[PDB]
């Protein structure tokens, strides 16, 4: 059956949101909110850059520099190397 | 392996983005001993990294400066 759950890619799945989990809330609140609406790690629907922006109260480009400057900071080594090994 | 050794992470990352001349100093010159420096360096030069210290150097958006301007009137 080609098309199984393969019982470890299940865990390594768990393991994964888990640390994801982590290295989101070792940020600042707003920063971990735009990437959570940005990539759709919240309920799964991702959100769009306006929509964002309305519901924070901000410019979108100012969303984007945020964004940005978020993603800078988890592409950071001290932040990102126990997710480097993940992938 | 050389993970502990490595002094990009071995204390607090929010350290490395603070916005204070004087607070990532020792950020900075605590990549001296960093075994990766080149390869970090170089990462960092070509993918443009707008924010904080980078193989033991600070960047803005697109390059590097030698020491953050502190707030305030500069020094004539
Ligand atoms: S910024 Fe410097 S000290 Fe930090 S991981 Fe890169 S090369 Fe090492």
């Amino acid at each position: 059956d080609s098309e199984a759950v393969v019982a470890v890619d299940a865990v390594s799945f768990t393991l994964l949101q888990d640390q994801l989990q982590s290295v989101l809330d070792t940020l600042s609140e707003r920063e971990a909110g735009v990437v959570r609406l940005r990539f759709g790690l919240t309920d799964g629907q991702p959100r769009t850059l306006d929509e964002i922006g309305q519901v924070y109260g901000v410019t979108r480009e100012r969303i984007r520099q945020i964004e940005s400057k978020t993603m800078s900071k988890l592409r950071h080594p001290s932040r990102s190397q126990v997710l480097r090994d993940y992938l | 392996q050389r993970l502990p050794v490595l002094p990009c992470h071995v204390g607090d990352p929010d350290l490395w983005f603070a916005d204070t001349p004087a607070g990532l100093e020792v950020a900075k010159t605590l990549c001296v001993s960093c075994p990766i420096r080149r390869q970090c360096l170089a990462a960092a030069l070509q993918r443009a990294e707008p924010w904080g210290v980078w193989g033991g150097e600070i960047f803005d958006q697109g390059s590097i400066v030698s020491h953050k301007r502190p707030r305030g009137r500069p020094r004539k």
